[PDB]
């Protein structure tokens, strides 16, 4: 390698070192606030007050932030220089520092956040040495003259390079520009790394969820003729909803729904990996938004599914999980809804499983048939599993009932599933006790 | 009044001609037709601009 | 009148001096006239003004015309307000483009 | 079809405008969009114009019976937009055409047998 | 009936849905201001179908 | 082992007429083709067609889809389940890929493809998914060898496509999935 | 799961038969029954915070190999007795050296552009070329133009080579008979 | 840290885990795939 090479990586190292009064000026000039003339003139004692009136502000707002008054905003802070520190220590500090950036990347457009940061920057340096969690956590912001502020003021990491020409310049990064960042397979595992960090510390918030569940559906899309990136953006993205469905917030929950459905809508998934997306979601679910959402999520995925086993019944304890979630008066409601998205093999896979499991709501069975308009085929499965269920069931007219039915809407069906299980429909009139034939 | 009608008319037949050559500069696909006359025509192909 | 103009005659008019001063020096023609000072040609920057000038021009035109030729009309600018949101989707995909390379 | 669209022509004439307006794409005679076809009208180059009754509000057209009973131009209403528009030789939906002058043009005969059937309608 | 015309009736079980492109989404970033999860998953689906 | 046959015809203006040949070729009905101008090609899919005829009086099925193909290169394709009934119908799609007229219709047996093809310009031939009504992405690609295609058959069963162009070639290709 | 490396190894001669990391190293060496010994290491993260959970995948570092099927074929490259030229069943020609094994090279297949501007053709899915059955070399002409000619199994023409680049050549000589080709000669 | 040794919310990481091709090929789904063509030249 060469001499310049070397000589690179060491001044690399050696960045945030005040080797002389030229250095120190411009390590200390850069700031979130005042330019360069007043920056380079401030010392550290009139930031320190200022950030702790601003800390003072931001525990009055949120009282999380009066641990920090302790550890980072303290008094014995002022004499600590980073570089004179071990690698322990270095360590200790940036857990402080990721901990605060986790918990200031909602309050970004408070003011009283940029003067208490003011106190990272310039002291700690975190514009040079923490720079790829100070981007994470304030990336939402991207409109906002705060983190043109932040790009100004700060080195990029490789990670962040489409990001290179909107340093030092009026206009803002671009939505465009801003997939082309989430783009890339190591900056999309930099990102799940940080909103895992987010969701184990309770840390997400609505604004955030909203660009970063934008920005991975736009992945998605730019992916979508891609089938090797998209087999590649299963794990992540799977593995990231799967964590945000773990969280208690229904906000993270009704983004981990819009994940699953468009990806799902992109990629033709596996009928396990659809059946243990939907025990997941199932599962941890508990507030109002997050079962509306949640019951279209399940419509859609099973709307997907195109193999041989697609309308087939649900597996038992998946079936019992979804009847103590959602309700059958919930289910009758939610076709009654003028909306109502197609959902005909989630409801024909339903009312197979009905007829395996419960043995009791048959009558429920011919109200979700009169209320949505089934195909041929699933009339026919349903038909089939029915006369099953007739040959086993002591007990008839629930299900002569439902045989009246299909009798006056589609009977030569019903004939042919007869000669096709080998049963003339004198036999099965026989079987039924009743005469249901013309 | 009637001079007025001719230098109408003589800048009609040259804008005509301007505007067939500002034609031909365009996109698509033309054949040259030569009249028995003399007469310089194009006729372009049946295809629709996308 | 205004009804009958063309959109393109709409998008220049105001600028006559520097319009038939051009097409008489075969020279370039102004992009825009009076409604350089409509709000969203405003919010054009760079050369899109031109593209949003030669936008708005046509639906001023369409809004304009049905305007005056309505025999009944609701005094509500429903045909305006969809132009309108025409034009803005427009200026977003405009604004949203960008030409140094990421 | 909207009742201020007049003169709305059959299936007939409608057959022989499209016909026509199909033949003077190809010869690139023709003028496509209410803007273009008020271009037209007011440099006197146009010899009939065509307008799409089905355009939804009909006042973008409208303003072109006005400028044709000013200029005595022959004027026409075809039902479909989009017939027009492929008739016009284009990926988008057309309103108003106009068929240019041209003395030397191959298509005359045709140009001058349709005009005289849309000014009976007028009559 | 024959596992052919089951096939087939299948195959006409099988009815429209639209598909993701590129540009399905690039106007979803305008928006995510003000709004809510719930709106916003809304109006995805609203999207892809 | 009864059925009926249908004759549908379709002019240059876009005004279709369906005849019941059974009833001494009366009119059953007619409509017209939504946009409709310039028509060349008209072709019923997705049951026995007379490029893929039956076996057997039993195996007789009626076609789902209609494609209507015109000299602009649009094709407008047609529900048939909604669009015997309205007398003005509504295509599901219009699909301008191909931008000269419109010479060959074709659908495959199960008619899940409908291809589209041009004789007036060098590969002018497109697959179209149904009932998804999209265009296939990744075939045909600029290094096909199908030249100015004159003639497109599909196989019954083998789910084998051939194409006839004017330099006499027949290639051949077998879609994987059939 | 950090990564999957799909078919390093051939499957019908074991698939990855021995697959040690280094001690210490971020390098592991691979082998196969295929004649075939791999190296593989793992670049330092893109991400200074991050580390651990951003990995980058394994890259191919180094490898030595041989064929993987008896050779149809051999010949002396030269007067010297340096290099021999080897083609096997397996489709690959190979170059190996009798002074250092490390000079041993696989002859490269891929095609140059035709000289009239037309497209070459064929399935993009590339294959090797059909084994070779016959070899003629002549060092006269070497880097100046194609000095072997090999007449491969059940082709009705031959392809010439170029020893200097070890590469293919830009001219496939044909039979003009319809008849596969027995033989081949060069010129001294 | 761990030794191995009603419904569950790592179904679907547990799904992950083990199956290493997502999308689904095996099922011989007999309807035709969108975008993509499975097409060879004979």
């Amino acid at each position: 390698s060469s001499l310049s090479d070397q000589l690179a990586q060491v001044a690399s190292n050696n960045a945030t070192v005040a080797l002389d009064r030229k250095r120190r000026q411009k390590l200390h000039s850069a700031s979130l606030i005042y330019n360069s003339k007043t920056a380079a003139t401030q010392d550290y004692d009139f930031i320190f007050e200022n950030a702790s009136k601003a800390l003072e502000e931001l525990s009055q707002i949120e009282p999380k932030f009066a641990i920090f008054s302790r550890t980072l905003f303290s008094e014995s802070s002022i004499s600590l220089d980073r570089n004179v520190q071990t690698k322990e220590e270095i360590k200790d500090l940036d857990n402080a520092i990721n901990a605060y950036l986790l918990l200031a990347s909602s309050k970004w457009y408070l003011a009283p956040t940029l003067h208490a940061t003011e106190w990272l920057v310039r002291r700690f340096q975190i514009h040079v040495k923490n720079t790829e969690m100070l981007l994470l956590s304030t990336l939402n912001y991207y409109q906002t003259p705060v983190f043109k502020r932040i790009l100004s003021i700060i080195k990029l990491p490789p990670l962040f390079n489409c990001l290179s020409n909107f340093v030092r310049s009026e206009k803002p990064p671009t939505a465009l520009t801003m997939i082309k960042l989430f783009n890339d397979m190591d900056f999309l595992k930099l990102y799940t790394s940080y909103l895992d960090q987010c969701i184990k510390h309770n840390a997400t918030y609505t604004n955030q969820l909203l660009f970063t569940t934008c920005c991975f559906i736009n992945v998605v899309a730019f992916n979508s003729n891609n089938d090797e990136k998209l087999n590649q953006l299963v794990p992540i993205l799977l593995e990231i909803s799967a964590k945000l469905l773990a969280s208690k917030s229904k906000d993270c929950q009704i983004a981990a729904h819009t994940i699953l459905v468009v990806f799902a809508t992109a990629l033709p998934l596996k009928k396990t990996i659809i059946l243990a997306a939907m025990e997941t979601i199932l599962s941890n679910l508990d507030a109002k938004e997050a079962k509306h959402s949640a019951l279209l999520t399940i419509c859609k995925l099973f709307q997907t599914l195109k193999g041989q086993g697609n309308v087939d019944q649900l597996p038992s304890k998946i079936f019992k999980l979804f009847d103590s979630k959602f309700d059958t008066v919930s289910i009758l409601t939610f076709l009654d809804k003028e909306d109502k998205p197609v959902c005909d093999k989630f409801i024909t896979s339903y009312t197979r499983s009905i007829a395996r499991y419960d043995r009791s709501k048959l009558n429920i069975i011919l109200s979700l048939l009169k209320k949505i308009r089934l195909e041929r085929y699933e009339v026919r499965l349903i038909i089939t599993d029915l006369i099953y269920l007739s040959e086993i069931l002591e007990d008839k007219s629930q299900l002569v009932e439902l045989f009246e039915y299909f009798i006056s809407i589609n009977e030569d069906l019903v004939l042919k599933c007869l000669k096709s299980l080998g049963l003339t429909g004198e036999l099965f009139e026989i079987r039924l006790t009743t005469s249901l034939f013309t | 009044v009637k001079q007025h009608l001719q230098r109408e008319t003589q800048l009609k037949q040259v804008q005509q001609r301007m505007d067939a050559q500002r034609e031909l500069l365009k996109k698509g696909s033309k054949k040259k037709i030569v009249d028995s006359s003399g007469k310089i025509s194009f006729k372009w192909k049946k295809q629709r601009k996308r | 009148s205004l009804a009958k103009s063309p959109a393109s005659t709409i998008q220049i008019l105001g600028a006559e001096k520097a319009l038939f001063r051009a097409l008489k020096t075969k020279h370039d023609t102004p992009k825009y006239g009076l409604l350089y000072h409509a709000s969203l040609v405003g919010q054009a920057t760079g050369k899109n003004k031109g593209k949003i000038a030669r936008v708005l021009a046509a639906k001023a035109a369409v809004s304009l015309r049905y305007d005056a030729l309505a025999e009944d009309r609701d005094d509500s600018g429903d045909i305006g307000l969809e132009s309108r949101a025409k034009v803005e989707n427009r200026l977003s995909q405009l604004e949203g483009r960008d030409l140094r390379t990421t | 079809p909207n009742p201020k669209a007049f003169p709305l022509a059959d299936a007939a004439l409608t057959q022989q405008i499209l016909d026509v307006v199909q033949q003077a794409a190809n010869l690139r005679q023709l003028k496509k969009g209410a803007n273009e076809a008020t271009k037209t009208l007011n440099r006197g180059i146009s010899e009939f114009i065509i307008m799409a009754a089905d355009c939804e509000p009909i006042e973008i057209l409208l303003h072109l019976p006005l400028l044709c009973e000013d200029k005595n131009v022959p004027y026409v209403f075809v039902p479909s937009r989009v017939a027009l528009g492929r008739a016009c030789g284009v990926s988008r939906p057309v309103i108003a055409a106009s068929i240019t002058t041209n003395d030397a043009s191959a298509i005359k005969t045709q140009i001058y047998a349709v005009k005289d059937k849309i000014e009976t309608l007028l009559i | 009936e024959d596992e052919e015309d089951i096939a087939l009736e299948f195959i006409n079980g099988e009815k429209k849905d639209k598909l993701v492109n590129m540009n399905s989404f690039t106007s979803m970033f305008d928006n995510i201001q003000n709004v809510q999860m719930d709106t916003f998953f809304d109006r995805v689906m609203k999207v892809l179908t | 082992g009864k059925f009926r046959t249908i004759l549908i015809a379709v002019n240059a203006y876009g005004e279709v007429w369906e005849f019941d040949l059974n009833k001494n070729g009366h009119v059953i009905r007619r409509w017209k083709d939504q946009g409709g101008v310039g028509i060349t090609k008209i072709q019923v899919g997705g049951g026995t067609t007379t490029t893929c005829p039956a076996l057997q009086i039993s195996k007789i099925k009626q076609n789902r889809w209609l494609a209507v193909g015109s000299e602009s290169g649009f094709v407008n394709l047609y529900d048939r389940n909604n669009a015997m009934t309205s007398s003005t119908p509504t295509p599901v799609a219009a699909l301008d890929q191909l931008t000269t007229t419109i010479s060959n219709l074709q659908f495959s047996p199960d008619g899940q493809i409908l291809c589209m093809a041009s004789r007036a310009v060098k590969d002018a031939l497109r697959l179209v998914h149904l009932p998804s009504c999209s265009v296939f992405s990744n075939w045909p690609t600029s290094g096909t060898p199908l030249g100015k295609v004159t003639s497109v058959a599909f196989s019954p069963s083998g789910g084998l496509l051939a194409v006839g162009n004017e330099q006499g070639k027949v290639r051949l290709w077998k879609l994987n999935h059939y | 799961r950090i990564h999957v490396l799909k078919n390093i190894h051939r499957e019908s001669y074991g698939g990855v038969t021995q697959a040690t990391f280094l001690n210490g190293q971020p390098i592991i060496v691979t082998s196969g029954g295929d004649n075939s010994l791999k190296e593989y290491v793992f670049d330092p993260s893109l991400s200074q915070g991050s580390g651990d959970v951003v990995v980058q995948p394994p890259r191919y570092l180094r490898s030595r190999g041989g064929h993987s099927q008896p050779p149809s074929y051999i010949a002396f490259a030269d007067s010297q007795s340096h290099f021999m030229l080897s083609a096997s069943k397996d489709r690959s020609l190979w170059s190996f050296s009798l002074r250092k094994d490390a000079q041993s090279q696989e002859m490269s297949q891929r095609l140059h552009k035709k000289q009239d501007g037309g497209r070459v053709g064929g399935s993009t899915i590339k294959s090797k070329f059909p084994e070779i059955v016959a070899l003629a070399i002549e060092n006269a002409r070497i880097g100046e133009w194609e000095n072997i000619i090999t007449a491969h199994k059940d082709e009705k023409f031959a392809r010439t080579w170029d020893m200097r680049n070890k590469r293919v050549g830009r001219w496939t000589f044909d039979t003009t008979d319809d008849g596969f080709v027995k033989s081949v000669a060069m010129s001294q | 840290d761990e030794s191995d040794s009603n419904g569950d919310i790592n179904a679907l990481t547990k799904i992950l885990s083990t199956t290493y091709n997502y999308k689904d090929t095996l099922s011989n789904s007999k309807l035709l795939p969108p975008k993509k063509l499975d097409i060879v030249r004979l």
